[PDB]
RNA sequence: ACUGAACUCCUCACACCCAAUUGGACCAAUCUAUCACCCUAUAGAAGAACUAAUGUUAGUAUAAGUAACAUGAAAACAUUCU
C-alpha cells in the first residue's frame, strides 16, 4: 500500500476488524516534526528566558563554539560509521536523514579551518529548545561505494560550505543535538556528480500516447 | 519391464544437459521500428497489436452500442469517425461509428 | 619518413585531445532531451565535453548501440563517438530508417577513408603515395572513390585481380581490428601542422577552413591513420561487413600528374546482400 | 532456510587507488518459492549464463515457457536496483555471470503422495560488457599441447 | 594410499650436506599444565630432558609455555617454515624424548611420499643415452635407399 | 542474424532482381548452346568395352504403349531438364579405378545455394542444378565440362538402369517394411528386421527398356516402373546387365550433339515394336 | 504416411471439422478480423475465399444461396455476404483475406494468427512492411537499374 | 642357460594372515566420584559403538520431468453459433 486509507479501506473491504486499545504507554518521543519557525535567512530573548529558567547555566557566547563541536564530530561518526555516538550528538529526526542514503558506501568527510566564526543565528521554544547557528566552513567529502570506486568529491579539495543548522534540546539527561538542516531558496546547486543519469519519461500502455 | 538398476547423475547429467535438451539462442529477434519494444520476424509485435486489439475493441463496443442486439448485421459499409471529422464525400451511405478521442497517427 | 610521419601526426593529435579535454570546467553536467520516434522525452543527463552519444545510446539499450549510427543531435548529423557539447536533443539514426539519406553519407565517407587507411599501408616503401581527397560520390552513382597520386615510376603500372584482391584482403584485416573512428574538431593551424607534407590535403584543409565562420576542420583516426572528411563517420570498421576495392581508373585531364582513382563498394553488417546481388554489385562498381 | 545470497550485495569494500583499475559492479539478485521446477528452470537459467542483459531480456520474451516471465521479471528487477541503488551508470552495460536454481520447499499432498514443487532463482549481474566465448582450439593448439607433452615426458623408473 | 596421498621427490632444503650441515629445527614450543595429568610426562621432561636437550643442540630455541593447558603439545618449527603440531599427550618422559630427539633429526619436509628413493642432480656422466648412441654412421651420412 | 536474398529489397526492387537474375540464368543457357562451335574435346569412335554419359530426369508420370503385338507396356516418361555435365576428373585424380563426369540437372535458384558452390557454377559460367550425379566413365567419352545432354544421348532399344530415391513412408512397421507377422542367442543380430524408416533411399531398378524418345520435349519413354515420386530426378545410365554389354555400336558415343548438324533426328523416334500414334490400327493377320 | 493429404484432420470428425471451420468462418463475416489459433486459420482461409467467390455469383443464384446458406450460422451475414462484401471485392479476383501470425497464447502457448477481410473499417493492422527504397542496398539496386536502363 | 613366489637369503623391524569356538591386551562416547579447565586423568558404572534384519521413522534420489491429467468456438466477454 502506500497510505493508511489505502489498508483501512482495504481492511473494511476484507473484514479484518482492528479494535482500537487503550493503552497507557505511548511513545516517549524526543524530536520534533521538523522547524518550529523556518529561519528565511538573507528579539528572540523571550525563548532566551524560557531556556535560561530550565536549564540556568547556559550561556549563547560559548554555544556556538559548542555548536561547531557537535557539528563536526557528529560528522567524523559517519567516517568510522558510529551510529552510537550519533544517537548522542544527533537528534531522531536528523539521524536517517544523514545516516540511510550513506548505507553500504563509505564516506571521508574531513574538517578543515572555518572561514568565519560560527555564530548563532535565532532560538525558539514537554518543551523543546530549537537553535539554528550560522556556520561558513570549508569541508572535504569524497563518498565511494560498495565497490571503493569515486562517486562524490575530490577527497583533498576543500570546499565552501554554508550550513544553516538547527539544534534542538529537550527541556532531563538530553542535551544539545544537530535537529535539521535548512538549505535557502537561493542556494547554488551542489557539486555535479561522476556519472550520469538516464531520466525515463512515460511508461506508455498501448491505449494511451505520449504528447 | 522395470529398471534393474538406478541411473547415476553422471548419465542423467549427460542425458539432460546435451543440446538436444537446451534451448536454443534463437535469432529472429528484432526492435519494432514504430514502438521500440523488441519484436520478433515473421510475427507481428506483441506491442502494436494490443494498440490495434484496443481500438477494435472500443469500435466494435460502439457496434453493438449503435447496432442493438444481435442479428442487426448492417447491408452498408461502416465508417469509423473520430471527434472533429465532417464525413467525407466518399462516405456517404456508409454508417458512421462516431469516437472520443483523436484521430490516432496510425490509423488512416 | 612513414614511421615518423605516422608517430608525429598522432602524437599532434593526441596533443589536441589532450588540450581539447584540459578545458573542461570540472565536469558541468547538460542535458539532452531524447527527442526521437520511440522511447519518447527522456531526459540524459551527462558530462558535457566528455559523453558521446554512444554513451547516451547505452543509457537506453544494447540495442540502440549496435543499430544507431549517426545522431541527429539538434537535426545536425553527429559521430557516436563525437563528444556532446550543449544541451541538446537526440535522434539516433539507423541504416533501416524511413528516409536514411545522412546514414549512406556518412557510412560512404567512411569506407572512402577506410580504404585510404588500405591505400596507404599497401606500398612496398621506395614507392610515395600520396592521398588526395576522396570526393563525395552520391551512392546511387555506383562506387565510393578515393583519388590518390602515385609515384613516378608507378606511372604505368595497373593491378592485376591479385592485386585489387590483396587491398580487400588488408580491408577485412582493417575490419577485423575492429577499430573505433575518432574524430576531432580542430581549428586550422593544428589542422595544418598535422598535415605539414602534402599538398593536396594542405589544400583540402585551407578550402573547408574558409567554409566555416571559424577555422574549423574535421579530422578522424581508424588507427594511426588521420585523414580530413568532410562530415561524419560511422562509429566503427567492424559495420563493414562486406567490402571489395573493386577496379582502379586513371583520370584523363592529367598533365601535371596522375589523378588514379580507386573504386571500391561495401555494405554493412546490417544491410548484406546475397552473393548473386553482391556479385551484380561488384560489376556496376567499376565503371 | 538459508538466506546468503539476498546478503551479497552487502559487501562494502574499502575505497580504491588512483593508481588501481576499477573494479565492476556486482549485484546479486535471487527470488524465493517460484511455483515451478528446479530442473525447468535450469534451461532458463542455463540459456542467459554470459548474456548481456539485453540479449537476455531478448531472448526471455520469446520463449514459450513459464520460467522466462518470471526470470525477466527478476532480471529487470535487477536492473533497476544495479542504477539505483549499486551505482552502475549504464542499464546496457551488465551481463549474466551466474544465473542457477536451486529447489525451494516443496509442497507435499497426500492424494498417494504428490509434490507441489518450488524453485528459487539466482542472478548474479557483473558491470561489463559480457566476457567474449570461448574460441575452439585450433590445430596449432593441439599440436602444441601435444608436443608440450612429448616435452615433458621423463626416464622413468631410474635414475 | 599412494593415489589419494600426494607426493613428492626426495630432495634436502638448501643442499644440507653439501658445504655443511644445518639443523633444520629452529624452535621448539613446549606447553605444559602445571596442574594435570595428561602433561604429568611432560613435566618430567622439563624438569629432568630438557636442559641437557638446549645444550646439546644450540641452533634450537626452546620455549616451554606452561599454561593450564587440557591437551600438552610440542610444535616443532623448521628453517623453511613448516610446522609439525605433535602431541606428547600421556606419554613417558622416554617416549617424549624419542619423539623430541625425532623431530630434532628430521627436516621440515612432507612425510608425503617420496617417489624415487634417491636423488642425482647429474645423472649422467658418459651421456644420456640416445637412438644415435650405439649405431654405426655410414659414408657421407647416407640412409636407407639412397642412390647418391 | 542470418538474412535471405529478399529482406533488405523494396518494392520496387524484388521483380528487379527477378527478372535480372532469371534473364542471366536463360542467357548463361543460351550460351552453352553449341558445343561444337566451342572448342571440345576429341571426339573417338566407340571401341568395344567404354562407357559413356548417363543423364539426370524429371520423372513426368506412367502412361500405356501399346505394341505391335498387342500388349501393353507401362512406360514412365523422364523429361531432360537443362542437363549439362559440370567436372570431368580423370582416373589419376581420383584415385578410382576409372575416370568420373559429375553431370547436374534441373535448374535451381541461385538464392538457395551455399556459396561454395555459387562461386563453383560461376566460375563454370552455368545456372545451379539441382542434382549433381557422377558417373563412372572411360577417357574416350569425356565431354568438356559445360556441354549440354539431350534426350537423343539415349536411343530405342537401348536397356537403361536408372537408379533414384524411393518414395520415403516415414518410420513404417514389420509388416508394411518387410512384410510379416534365439532364446540361447542372448542378442539381437545386425540386419534384423525390425521398424524403422521406410522409402527415401537410393534404389536402382535394371535393365529397363527404352521404348520412344521424343527429341522436341526431351523425353525418355522407359519401360515399366522408375523409383521415386513424380517430378523426381532420376540418374539414368545404361545397362550393366552382361546381356546388354556390347550394343555400344549404334549409340552416340561421347554424346549426341545436335550443333554437328548431322542427319538431324525428327519429332520422336520409335522402337521397331511400337505401335506409332498415327499409324492404322493394327490387324494381327 | 499422408502424401498430397491437403486438409487438417481436426474437432473430432470430419463433419465437427467442418462445424468448426463453419464458426471461424461465421465470426470473419461477422466481425472482418479474427485472432483465432493458426492451423484453424489458414484451413478457414482456404474456405473464406472461395466463399466470397460464391457471394460473387449474385444473390439470386439458388446454388449460392445455398452455400451461405449453410457456410453461415448466422443468416443476417447472409445479406452482408451478398451486399457488402461481393460488392466490395468485385474488382479483385483472388486475395480477399490477410494473414499474419499474433505472438503466442498466453494461455496454452497455441501458433496464432489474424485473418481479416482486406479493406474493411477496422483499424489497420502492423502489417510487416519492405524495406525502404532509400536505403544503402536499395540505392545501390536503383542505381544498378538505371545502368541497365542505359543499355538501350 | 634365463625367467619365475608371500619359499629362502639380504638391510632394518618383528606380538602383527584361519571357520565356529576360546584366552588376552587396549579402548570411542556418555554419566558418577575426585582432578582438570581450549577437552583431560584414575576409578566406578551403563539404554556403552551398526556397511546388512523384504528392519522402523524421517529426508532426498532413481525410473522421470516419464505415465497420466485438463478448457466446444468467435466476440463487444454483453452475446451468438455448433
Ligand atoms: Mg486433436
Ligand atoms: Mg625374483
Ligand atoms: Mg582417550
Ligand atoms: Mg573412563
Ligand atoms: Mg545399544
Ligand atoms: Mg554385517
Ligand atoms: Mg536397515
Ligand atoms: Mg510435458
Ligand atoms: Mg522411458
Ligand atoms: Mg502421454
Ligand atoms: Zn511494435
Amino acid at each position: 500500500f502506500k497510505t493508511e486509507k489505502e489498508f483501512m479501506q482495504h481492511a473494511r473491504k476484507a473484514g479484518l476488524v482492528i479494535p482500537p486499545e487503550k493503552s497507557d504507554r505511548s511513545i516517549h518521543l524526543a524530536c520534533t516534526a521538523g522547524i518550529f519557525d523556518a529561519y528565511v535567512p538573507p528579539a528572540s530573548q523571550v525563548s532566551i528566558r524560557r531556556i535560561k529558567d530550565y536549564d540556568a547555566n547556559f550561556k549563547i557566547k560559548d554555544f556556538p563554539e559548542k555548536a561547531k563541536d557537535i557539528f563536526i564530530e557528529a560528522h567524523l561518526c559517519l567516517n568510522n560509521s558510529d551510529h552510537d555516538r550519533l544517537h548522542t550528538l544527533v537528534t531522531e529526526h536528523c539521524f536517517p536523514d544523514m545516516t540511510w542514503d550513506i548505507k553500504y558506501k563509505t564516506v571521508r568527510w574531513s574538517f578543515v579551518e572555518s572561514l568565519e566564526p560560527s555564530h548563532v543565528v535565532q532560538v525558539r521554544c514537554n518543551v523543546y529548545g530549537q537553535i539554528t547557528v550560522r556556520m561558513h566552513t570549508r569541508q572535504t567529502l569524497a563518498i565511494y561505494d560498495r565497490f571503493g570506486r569515486l562517486m562524490y568529491g575530490q577527497e583533498d579539495v576543500p570546499k565552501d560550505v554554508l550550513e544553516y543548522v538547527v539544534f534542538e534540546k529537550q527541556l532531563p539527561y538530553g542535551s544539545w543535538r544537530m535537529h535539521t538542516k535548512i538549505v535557502p531558496p537561493w542556494a547554488p546547486p551542489k557539486q555535479p556528480i561522476l556519472k550520469t543519469v538516464m531520466i525515463p519519461g512515460p511508461q506508455l500502455k498501448p491505449e494511451e500516447e505520449y504528447e | 519391464a522395470a529398471p534393474k538398476n538406478r541411473r547415476t547423475i553422471e548419465v542423467n547429467r549427460c542425458r539432460r544437459r546435451n543440446p538436444q535438451k537446451l534451448i536454443k539462442v534463437k535469432n529472429n529477434i528484432d526492435v519494432c521500428p514504430e514502438c521500440g519494444h523488441l519484436k520478433q520476424k515473421h510475427v507481428l509485435c506483441a506491442y502494436c497489436y494490443e494498440k490495434v486489439c484496443k481500438e477494435t475493441a472500443e469500435i466494435r463496443r460502439q457496434i453493438g452500442k449503435q447496432e442493438g442486439g444481435p442479428f442487426k448485421a448492417p447491408t452498408i459499409e461502416t465508417v469509423v469517425l473520430y471527434t472533429g471529422e465532417t464525413p467525407s464525400e466518399q462516405d456517404q451511405g456508409k454508417r458512421i461509428i462516431e469516437r472520443d478521442r483523436k484521430r490516432p497517427s496510425w490509423f488512416t | 619518413s612513414p614511421t615518423e610521419l605516422t608517430e608525429m601526426r598522432n602524437d599532434l593529435f593526441n596533443k589536441e585531445k589532450a588540450r581539447q579535454l584540459s578545458l573542461t570546467p570540472r565536469t558541468e553536467k547538460i542535458e539532452v532531451k531524447h527527442v526521437g520516434k520511440t522511447d519518447p522525452g527522456t531526459v540524459f543527463v551527462m558530462n558535457k565535453n566528455i559523453s558521446t552519444p554512444y554513451s547516451c545510446a547505452m543509457h537506453l539499450s544494447e540495442w540502440y548501440c549496435r543499430k544507431s549510427i549517426l545522431a541527429l543531435v539538434d537535426g545536425q548529423p553527429w559521430d557516436m563517438y563525437k563528444p556532446l557539447t550543449k544541451s541538446c536533443e537526440i535522434k539516433f539514426l539507423t541504416f533501416k530508417d524511413c528516409d536514411p539519406g545522412e546514414v549512406n553519407k556518412a557510412y560512404w565517407r567512411s569506407c572512402a577513408m577506410m580504404m585510404g587507411c588500405v591505400i596507404e599501408r599497401a606500398f612496398k616503401d621506395e614507392y610515395m603515395v600520396n592521398l588526395v581527397r576522396a570526393p563525395e560520390v552520391p551512392v546511387i552513382s555506383g562506387a565510393f572513390c578515393y583519388d590518390v597520386v602515385l609515384d613516378s615510376k608507378l606511372d604505368e603500372w595497373m593491378p592485376t585481380k591479385e592485386n585489387l584482391r590483396s587491398f580487400t584482403k588488408d580491408a577485412h584485416a582493417l575490419i577485423y581490428k575492429d577499430l573505433p573512428f575518432e574524430t576531432l574538431e580542430v581549428e586550422a593551424k593544428v589542422a595544418l601542422e598535422i598535415f605539414q607534407h602534402s599538398k593536396y590535403k594542405v589544400d583540402f584543409i585551407e578550402e573547408k577552413a574558409s567554409q566555416n565562420p571559424e577555422r574549423i576542420v574535421k579530422l578522424h583516426r581508424i588507427g594511426d591513420f588521420i585523414d580530413v572528411s568532410e562530415g561524419p563517420l560511422i562509429p566503427r570498421t567492424s559495420i563493414c561487413f562486406q567490402y571489395e576495392v573493386s577496379a582502379v581508373h586513371n583520370l584523363q585531364p592529367t598533365q601535371p600528374s596522375l589523378i588514379r582513382r580507386f573504386q571500391g563498394v561495401s555494405l554493412p553488417v546490417h544491410l548484406r546482400a546475397h552473393f548473386t546481388i553482391w556479385d551484380k554489385l561488384l560489376e556496376r562498381s567499376r565503371k | 532456510i538459508s538466506r546468503k545470497w539476498e546478503k551479497k550485495n552487502k559487501i562494502v569494500y574499502p575505497p580504491q587507488l588512483p593508481g588501481e583499475p576499477r573494479r565492476p559492479a556486482e549485484i546479486y539478485h535471487c527470488r524465493r518459492q517460484i511455483k515451478y521446477s528446479k530442473d525447468k528452470m535450469w534451461y532458463l537459467a542455463k540459456l542467459i549464463r554470459g548474456m548481456s542483459i539485453d540479449q537476455a531480456l531478448a531472448q526471455l520474451e520469446f520463449n514459450d515457457k513459464k520460467g522466462a516471465k518470471i526470470i525477466k521479471e527478476v532480471l529487470l528487477e535487477a536492473q533497476d536496483m544495479a542504477v539505483r541503488d549499486h551505482n552502475v551508470e549504464f542499464r546496457s552495460n551488465l551481463y549474466i555471470a551466474e544465473s542457477t536454481s536451486g529447489r525451494g520447499q516443496c509442497l507435499k499432498r497426500i492424494r498417494g503422495i504428490m509434490e507441489k514443487v518450488y524453485c528459487h532463482y539466482f542472478v548474479k549481474l557483473v558491470e561489463g560488457p559480457p566476457p567474449p566465448p570461448e574460441p575452439p582450439k585450433t590445430a596449432v593448439a593441439h599440436a602444441k599441447e601435444y608436443i608440450q607433452q612429448l616435452r615433458s615426458r621423463t626416464i622413468v623408473h631410474t635414475l | 594410499t599412494a593415489r589419494g596421498t600426494p607426493s613428492r621427490f626426495l630432495a634436502s632444503v638448501l643442499h644440507n650436506g653439501l658445504g655443511r650441515y644445518v639443523q633444520q629445527l629452529q624452535r621448539l614450543s613446549f606447553s605444559v599444565s602445571r596442574d594435570g595429568a595428561s602433561s604429568r610426562g611432560a613435566r618430567e621432561f622439563v624438569e629432568r630432558e630438557v636442559i641437557d636437550f638446549a645444550r646439546r643442540n644450540p641452533g634450537v630455541v626452546i620455549y616451554v609455555n606452561s599454561r593450564p593447558c587440557c591437551v600438552p603439545r610440542v610444535v616443532a618449527e623448521y628453517l623453511n617454515g613448516a610446522v609439525r603440531e605433535e602431541s606428547i599427550h600421556c606419554k613417558s618422559v622416554e617416549e617424549i624424548s624419542t619423539l623430541v630427539q625425532k623431530l630434532a633429526d628430521q627436516s621440515g619436509l612432507d612425510v608425503i611420499r617420496i617417489r624415487k628413493p634417491f636423488h642425482t642432480d647429474n645423472p649422467s656422466i658418459q651421456g644420456q643415452w640416445h637412438p644415435f648412441t650405439n649405431k654405426p654412421t655410414t659414408f657421407r651420412g647416407l640412409r636407407p635407399r639412397e642412390v647418391q | 542474424s542470418g538474412t535471405w536474398w529478399d529482406e533488405h529489397l523494396s518494392e520496387e526492387n524484388v521483380p528487379f532482381i527477378k527478372q535480372l537474375v532469371s534473364d542471366e540464368d536463360k542467357a548463361q543457357l543460351a550460351s552453352k548452346l553449341c558445343p561444337l562451335k566451342d572448342e571440345p574435346w576429341p571426339i573417338h569412335p566407340w571401341e568395344p568395352g567404354s562407357f559413356r554419359v548417363g543423364l539426370i530426369a524429371l520423372k513426368l508420370g506412367m502412361m500405356p504403349l501399346w505394341t505391335k503385338d498387342g500388349q501393353k507396356h507401362v512406360v514412365t516418361l523422364l523429361q531432360v531438364q537443362d542437363c549439362h555435365v559440370l567436372k570431368y576428373t580423370s582416373k589419376e585424380n581420383c584415385n578410382g579405378k576409372m575416370a568420373t563426369l559429375s553431370v547436374g540437372g534441373k535448374t535451381v535458384s541461385r538464392f538457395r545455394k551455399a556459396t561454395s558452390i555459387l562461386e563453383f557454377y560461376r566460375e563454370l559460367g552455368l545456372p545451379p542444378k539441382q542434382t549433381v550425379k557422377i558417373f563412372n566413365i572411360t577417357d574416350n567419352a569425356a565431354i568438356k565440362p559445360g556441354t549440354p545432354l539431350y534426350a537423343a544421348h539415349f536411343r530405342p532399344g537401348q536397356y537403361v538402369d536408372v537408379t533414384a530415391k524411393t518414395i520415403g513412408k516415414g518410420f513404417q512397421g514389420v509388416m508394411k517394411r518387410w512384410g510379416f507377422k534365439t532364446g540361447d542367442i542372448g542378442r539381437v543380430w545386425p540386419g534384423t528386421k525390425m521398424p524403422g524408416k521406410m522409402g527415401n533411399i537410393y534404389r536402382t531398378e535394371y535393365g529397363l527398356k527404352v521404348w520412344r524418345i521424343n527429341t522436341k520435349h526431351n523425353i525418355i519413354y522407359v519401360n515399366g516402373s522408375v523409383p521415386g515420386h513424380k517430378n523426381c530426378l532420376v540418374k539414368v545410365k545404361d545397362s550393366k546387365l552382361p546381356a546388354y554389354k556390347d550394343l555400344g555400336k549404334n549409340l552416340p558415343f561421347p554424346t549426341y550433339f545436335p550443333d554437328g548438324d548431322e542427319e538431324e533426328l525428327p519429332e520422336d523416334l520409335y522402337d521397331e515394336n511400337v505401335c506409332q500414334p498415327g499409324a492404322p490400327s493394327i490387324t494381327f493377320a | 504416411i499422408s502424401h498430397g493429404r491437403v486438409f487438417r484432420r481436426m474437432g473430432l470428425g470430419p463433419e465437427s471439422r467442418i462445424h468448426l471451420l463453419r464458426n471461424l468462418l461465421t465470426g470473419l463475416v461477422r466481425h472482418e478480423r479474427i485472432e483465432a489459433p493458426w492451423a484453424r486459420v489458414d484451413e478457414m482461409r482456404g474456405y473464406a475465399e472461395k466463399l466470397i467467390d460464391y457471394g460473387k455469383l449474385g444473390d439470386t443464384n439458388e446454388r449460392a444461396m445455398r452455400m451461405a446458406d449453410f457456410w453461415l450460422t448466422e443468416k443476417d451475414l447472409i445479406p452482408k455476404l451478398f451486399q457488402v462484401l461481393a460488392p466490395r471485392y468485385k474488382d479483385q479476383t483472388g486475395g480477399y483475406t490477410r494473414m499474419l501470425q499474433i505472438p503466442n497464447r498466453s494461455l496454452d502457448r497455441a501458433k496464432m494468427a489474424v485473418i481479416e477481410y482486406k479493406g474493411n473499417c477496422l483499424p489497420p493492422l502492423p502489417l510487416p512492411r519492405r524495406d525502404s527504397h532509400l536505403t544503402l542496398l536499395n540505392q545501390l539496386l536503383q542505381g544498378l537499374r538505371q545502368d541497365l536502363r542505359q543499355s538501350q
